């Protein structure tokens, strides 16, 4: 898909070597918005392309939920896993259309 | 498991309230015109269906099918045959759509549900037991009802050492399990055919 | 954070057992009859223990 | 003898030792020895080029299962007997069949042409090559065809004709042939799924194969919906028509896999909550408060769009969620009117204006709504939904109540039991029961109670199938009790006859009372003394008691628990995938409320260039879709696959051929 | 904004020469790794002990990728060996002999020695090589011991001690070690399965691993019996004793080895012993089986007196057949039940006698049989111990029934000797009435023993066994029911007991023609709420004779709420739980029935108790048996390890490691060819 960066796909295939060479190149993913963020951008992207925005959010939260990216770039992987599981459960509560995927990532 | 199971019952009683509400409306519309008063006495009589809350009371006790409400409550005191027979048919249809249909549907739903919880049963029980244990681990209230900074940096450094060790061990264990669990697919066969053909072509080119 | 798998792990549950049982870590080593009568004999004189604390 | 002698009764063909060495060297993938063997086979030798094993393994066929391109080229070079080896190359799923394309018993059916086997194997490159060579499949007849020639062919060989039709329909239902040869693969998938369903209905045998084919076609349509990646592409596909016309077609053809797509449900939820964002994000109490204040203020929005349609309050009814909220607020208002109608002493009733006069038109609006539903769909669409049948009997009872009240108007404890007032009141009560049971169909909109209602609705058929057997048992035992107990029909001194008395008597005197008593015996509401006659004949009393006992055993212990077990299995099979059924029903509700017709609730309802542009847009986007789909199934088929014995045979034979080539070189 | 990704765990990525070294190591080129080592002798950036942040070394990769010449080359060049031997044993590679004789984030527990990991991997050759070299396993302590070492290790490091105990028990319970080093692998398997069961019961943590280990030991014993191929081997296995006996079979029954006993060969031997001297009893028509069972049942006393007179007689030896002995015992019990059934009906006397004299009709014939039962239960209490008596619920019910019969006899002789008048004038606690009621309860306990007689039948023995399995889960749920019943009963009593009335009524309580004072006391409230499950309590018990409508409504609401619970929630939960329980135990019903039937068979196999219930009242031989058992069991162990290795070559499994193995092998061959040619 056109919204997928190499580091997001690298986190999708969950390989530690590809991660440990890719993050050496100073790579940062976009920050996903909140559970109910309806700002000037978030209310406009849903108007623009709802499916593209939903797939971008799912790809980002699949990239962050990989164990390799948690264990490489965070101060506390246990705390990041806890917060990410809680956030993913809340998103699966909110996002009715992709309950199985967000529940699986949690 | 029963505490997890109660939501199925919540949904089933949500449907049963609407079914009960329909018949209660039908019976108290049919029997409205026609000592002990009501249903809670020896001679149950026709006064069960006179009031709306009395009709809900009478149709509440029919679900057990154990002679809680005798069928002479459906007989008119004025002796009208057709209204009494239609009331009997209505209460029979209630005893069919419940007891015979809804209760056994509930039994099937609970059978599938208890098949579903039972695999994640020990983990849930241990989690609830640990919740109670950590509720009782505090020094906040030890009596029964009737009686009722560089150190942070050192702790963070110790935690970083322990977590670095844990990350190393989990990475090694994850790659060990990954290499010992996945099955070979046809694409790996295709790479092996490629290596064989590349051998054969290099042999032909060299010789 | 409602982590069911984190707390059901054998190591975490074992640590919780050692914290929970307190001084008498051999209570698990006791037979079931001895555990029963120990629970009973603490259940009788509980106001004495509360008052002495 | 104490030993069983063993021999080959069907000895079949036998091979020369030189022929066996030739075949074994072909199996080893040898260049030099096989080439030399065919060279001596050119001159007059024992070695025959067209050597066939009794296993049906010709050197041609062995090399096809050997996949060695050089060996198969060598064998076609000296013109071996080419029989069905093309079909063997098709089955093996090897691209080397183009070499045979460029160039006794049969393991395949005589009907099987290369395209049918290519579609069965579902390889994109092979089917592409076969259709590039130029190939037309045979035409299957219609699902209810009438051909004299096909009837005569069925009379000659019914088995071969049925196998031929099954093979043709299996070739057409292949996803690769649909994606490669059809103008509109979504329309082709829909029509083929419907044809396969009706074929499984007509052909009771071979029903599992046709059901598998139909499910495969539905899975193909769902995958082709999966490959989309833009809301623009969804709006091109679902709104295509030759308005969500394609979604209407999916609704009509019962494509629950297509309809319950997460992207399609995303579009449907966007269209249902028209300009209503953050409804799921807001609190449950907050959104129920908003629903309650929209439904409480229902007359002001419904009076609008009737006088001022272009007003913002008039355009508030345009949103389908507001339309559904207004409709259900109207229905709970109707049930509130019925409740107050439930809560004088005249032969004919004057019309009770206080609460029972505004029901008359609302029933008339209900009748007008059902007539409008009758116009939109014909007779099969109305009888297809059981809820339309329930609405039909509800309106029939209400019309009969009105007619009986009118008949009473133009014409207690004193009237005949067939007075139109009493029958009108009873019919009104049963119509009230049906009208209040109508509320359970609104649970499809809710997420918690939706799958519950749908699972109950499609297990009602199994319930009825059990109740037929219960009806037979009930009739048998009632006939027996009638024959036994009808000589003791009491006639004198009874203040109350039948089972519906304070003292039960005459329970089994007639057939109708016996049916009622045996029905009520399930719930334990018939006491044991109804089997005691006034006479002294204790043997007939005991036979009646044991007959009642055996019935009670059969109904309560045996048949009821059998119903429990059958319900267990049925609910397992239904709640395996009931979520797609629930989403299909919710989409049916939403799209029934998407129409511009019926915007008013039952209270107040009483070019070629554009077609070419749409066709080209749909075509381009679906070239993109089929490209993504074939890339996806090529990627999927390359992984999570077992190698099994054939891949090991190929991989070992390559090393064997390489070793023999190296030994020839060195 | 954007989430920054800074690598927190800093690992050195090493020199490019080290990466070329590692690439030559997995890539399989023998020439490049040798040239790299020769270059590394000058001590530039490449090091022989380079450790890759994934956690692999050149030696470790050479271990993971076989090619024993590569490990030989690296071991000749002084590569550090910290745990490469342990990774060789974990990899199940037989080339660990090179690390054996030639030359903390360790990815292993510090407890784990080579022999522990060897037994964990269950590789016969590696364990054989390690024991041949000379290696030993630390001895675990008792399951329940309060010794100083165990508690000291628990206070120092509880997790390390528990993991060490688990690893030791996982090493001892391996089939290969047991088959190689244990002198008596059958007894070792039995004792280890029992000890692991006690460890699972005591240590609630790590319970799944312990029950899996016990299941593995039972699997090992079953497979070892499945490797027999002769009757004499089975006879010398089952009759072997530590110091027709079937001592090993008794000990296996004691240790609850279900699938051991339910093996087809053991069943065949036990069925051959069960139908002793029978020319094909099973090869019979079922009608002929029924009539012949009837005629052995009828002639029970003549066989009994034939054994009492002449033990050497053919009829006196007819009872020694265990099937005929079982038939005669069932005939005695059925005659006892028929005597009680006649005692209910033959009695036609005044039934008014003050003391109830013991008649000659049924009494003095029930009395001996009762004391024969008492003597038999005393004998089974003495023989087999008290624990075996209380293990079976059937013996507990038999003891209760015998105690009730003794109480009835004592009360009857008390009424004979004291208080010896119309029947309605008797007190409610008269000794004769208490004797009557205790005889009735003993009779309903005695007539249920025929269910224990039903394990022998093939068609319904598994059914009775499955009901016996899920009766425990029934009691498990009845505890929750008891809590609900106590809650609602004492609530309803606290409501209605202010409205207690008598009014001189003929009957009080629920068991009257008209129910009254149902929720009066706690006993009556518990009785009334119990009977409401079965609908025998009418709805007119909830209203009071006064006109307090609110208390009547809330009492009816509490009664209806309890009825809703115990008739919709708890009963249907019980149905679903029973459904899942019978689904779980349907697969294990056959082996459970076979184990129970063999216990019932071997109850009658002993010499004692031959008389029925009417008449209940050396070193050279040991060395020869030891040598026969040793040679037969050595043959069994050899057959089992051959079959286990063959199954290891049979299981349909190919990981991604072996594709990488073939890829590395063919690449190494190619690079050797290109170096040569
Ligand atoms: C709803 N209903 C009812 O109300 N009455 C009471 C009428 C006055 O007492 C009835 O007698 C009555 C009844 N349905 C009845 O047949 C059933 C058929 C199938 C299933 C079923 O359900 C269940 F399996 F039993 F659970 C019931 N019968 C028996 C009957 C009566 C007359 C005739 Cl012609 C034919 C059959
Ligand atoms: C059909 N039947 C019956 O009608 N009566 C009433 C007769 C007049 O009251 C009975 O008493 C009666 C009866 N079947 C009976 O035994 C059953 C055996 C097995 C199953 C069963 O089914 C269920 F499990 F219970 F569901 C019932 N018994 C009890 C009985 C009575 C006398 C004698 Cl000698 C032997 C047995
Ligand atoms: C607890 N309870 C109760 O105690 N009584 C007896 C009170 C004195 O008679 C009732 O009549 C009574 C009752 N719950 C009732 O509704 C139910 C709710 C939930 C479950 C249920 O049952 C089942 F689980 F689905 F099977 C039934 N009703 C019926 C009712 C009566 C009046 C009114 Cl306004 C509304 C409902
Ligand atoms: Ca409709
Ligand atoms: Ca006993
Ligand atoms: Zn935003
Ligand atoms: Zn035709
Ligand atoms: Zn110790």
């Amino acid at each position: 898909t056109m919204d997928v960066a190499p580091v997001i796909l690298a986190a999708h295939r969950n390989n530690y070597e590809i991660l440990t060479m890719l993050l050496k190149q100073d790579v940062s993913l976009p920050k996903p918005h909140a559970v109910g963020c309806e700002c000037t951008l978030c209310s406009a992207k849903n108007k623009k392309d709802s499916l593209r925005h939903s797939r971008f959010r799912l790809d980002i939260y699949r990239c962050l939920a990989s164990p390799a990216l948690i264990m490489l770039t965070e101060e506390d992987p246990i705390l990041r896993a806890f917060e990410l599981s809680a956030d993913l459960k809340e998103l699966s509560l909110v996002e009715v259309e992709f309950r199985n995927d967000y529940e699986e990532l949690a | 498991s029963m505490g997890q199971m109660l939501q199925d019952f919540g949904k089933f009683l949500g449907m049963f309230l609407l079914v009960l509400f329909s018949f209660t409306i039908g019976l108290t519309q049919l029997y409205d015109k026609g000592d002990c008063v009501g249903i809670f006495c020896e001679q149950q009589s026709n006064d069960t269906f006179h009031s709306f809350i009395g009709t809900c009371f009478a149709l509440f006790w029919y679900i057990f099918s154990l002679a809680h409400v005798a069928i002479f409550v459906t007989r008119f005191s004025y002796g009208e045959e057709l209204q009494s027979f239609v009331g009997a048919v209505i209460v029979g249809t209630y005893n069919v759509v419940v007891v015979i249909v809804l209760t056994k549907l509930l039994v099937a739903m609970l059978h599938k549900s208890f098949q579903l919880i039972a695999n994640h049963e020990d983990k849930e029980w241990k989690f609830a037991r640990a919740k109670l244990w950590l509720s009782y681990f505090d020094d906040k209230c030890t009596l029964p009802p009737p009686f009722n900074r560089n150190l942070k940096q050192k702790r963070d450094e110790n935690y970083q050492k322990v977590m670095c060790c844990l990350v190393h061990r989990y990475l090694t264990s994850m790659r060990q399990k990954m290499q010992s669990t996945d099955q070979a697919t046809v694409e790996n066969l295709n790479e092996l055919r490629q290596d064989l053909s590349k051998f054969r072509n290099e042999i032909r080119d060299l010789l | 954070y409602n982590q069911k798998e984190f707390v059901s792990q054998s190591n975490c549950q074992q640590f919780l057992n050692t914290v929970w049982f307190g001084q008498m870590s051999g209570y698990r080593r006791k037979p079931t009859c001895k555990k029963i009568m120990t629970v009973l004999t603490v259940g009788i004189f509980w106001p004495v223990l509360s008052l002495c604390y | 003898r104490d030993r069983i002698p063993l021999r080959i009764v069907r000895a079949e063909s036998e091979l020369s030792p030189s022929e066996k060495a030739y075949l074994n060297a072909v199996e080893k993938g040898d260049y030099a020895s096989v080439k030399k063997s065919l060279e001596e086979a050119e001159i007059y030798f024992k070695i025959n080029i067209n050597c066939i094993d009794p296993l049906g393994r010709t050197a041609l066929l062995i090399a096809i299962e050997n996949e060695n391109l050089e060996l198969i080229e060598l064998l076609l070079s000296f013109n071996v007997y080419v029989g069905d080896a093309l079909l063997h190359a098709i089955r093996k799923e090897v691209v080397g069949a183009v070499e045979l394309l460029l160039n006794q018993f049969s393991e395949f059916t005589p009907d099987i042409t290369p395209i049918i086997l290519a579609a069965h194997t579902n390889n994109y490159e092979i089917i592409k090559l076969l259709v590039q060579k130029g190939v037309s499949v045979p035409r299957p007849h219609e699902v209810r065809c009438n051909c004299v020639e096909c009837v005569s062919s069925s009379d000659v060989d019914s088995l071969r004709h049925s196998r031929s039709r099954l093979n043709i329909y299996k070739a057409l239902a292949s996803p690769s042939l649909i994606a490669l040869s059809s103008e509109d693969p979504f329309l082709t998938a829909f029509q083929l799924s419907w044809e396969l369903q009706e074929l499984s209905k007509v052909e009771n045998e071979f029903k599992s194969e046709y059901e598998e084919l139909s499910r495969q076609c539905k899975q193909f349509a769902k995958d082709l919906l999966d490959q989309t990646r833009s809301s623009r592409e969804l709006e091109i596909i679902l709104n295509y028509r030759d308005d969500l016309a394609r979604l209407k077609l999916a609704i009509k053809y019962r494509q629950k896999e297509f309809v319950a797509q997460p992207n399609c449900q995303q579009l449907l939820a966007s269209r249902w909550y028209d300009e209503f964002p953050g409804w799921r994000r807001r609190h449950w109490a907050v959104k129920m408060v908003t629903c309650f204040i929209i439904g409480l203020l229902f007359p002001v929005f419904s009076v609008c769009y009737l006088i001022a349609p272009k007003s913002p309050l008039g355009l508030f009814i345009r949103k389908p969620f507001i339309k559904f909220i207004c409709h259900t607020a109207s229905y709970l208002t109707f049930l509130f009117l019925l409740l107050l109608a439930s809560q004088d002493l005249n032969r004919q009733g004057p019309p009770p204006t206080i609460v029972e006069w505004m029901i008359l038109p609302w029933v008339l609006g209900f009748i007008w709504g059902e007539i409008k539903q009758m116009w939109d769909g014909g007779l099969q669409d109305y009888i297809h939904d059981w809820w339309n049948l329930m609405d039909f009997v509800m309106n029939s009872l209400y019309l009969a109540t009105i007619s009986l009240k009118i008949v009473a108007f133009v014409k207690r404890e004193s009237w005949d039991m067939w007075h139109p007032t009493l029958v009108a009141e009873a019919l009104f009560a049963i119509a009230n029961i049906f009208s209040s049971l109508r509320l359970i169909s609104l649970f499809t909109a809710n997420s918690h109670l939706g799958p519950l209602q749908i699972s109950l609705g499609r297990m009602l058929l199994d319930i009825l199938k059990f109740l037929f057997i219960y009806c037979l048992v009930l009739l048998a035992f009632a006939n027996g009790l009638n024959q036994l107990y009808f000589y003791y029909e009491e006639t004198k001194g009874l203040t109350c006859k039948g089972i519906r008395c304070e003292k039960q008597n005459n329970a089994f005197s007639t057939l109708f009372e016996t049916l009622q008593s045996l029905f009520w015996s399930i719930f334990g509401l018939i006491n044991l003394y109804v089997t005691n006659v006034k006479a002294q004949h204790e043997f007939t009393e005991f036979v009646g008691a044991t007959m009642f006992g055996t019935y009670n055993v059969i109904s309560l212990v045996v048949l009821l628990n059998m119903l429990i077990a059958m319900m267990n299995n049925s609910y397992q099979l239904i709640a395996d995938h009931a979520d797609i059924e629930w989403k299909f029903a919710r989409t049916k509700l939403w799209m029934s409320y998407f129409e511009e017709g019926g915007t008013l609730p039952t209270p107040f309802n009483v070019r070629a260039a554009d077609n070419l542009r749409r066709h080209h847009q749909y075509q381009e986007v679906m070239r993109n879709l089929v490209k993504r789909y074939v890339a996806a199934m090529i990627r999927d088929a390359k992984t999570e696959e077992g190698l099994t014995e054939e891949n090991f045979k190929e991989l070992k034979q390559d090393i064997s051929s390489f070793r023999f080539e190296v030994l020839g070189l060195l």
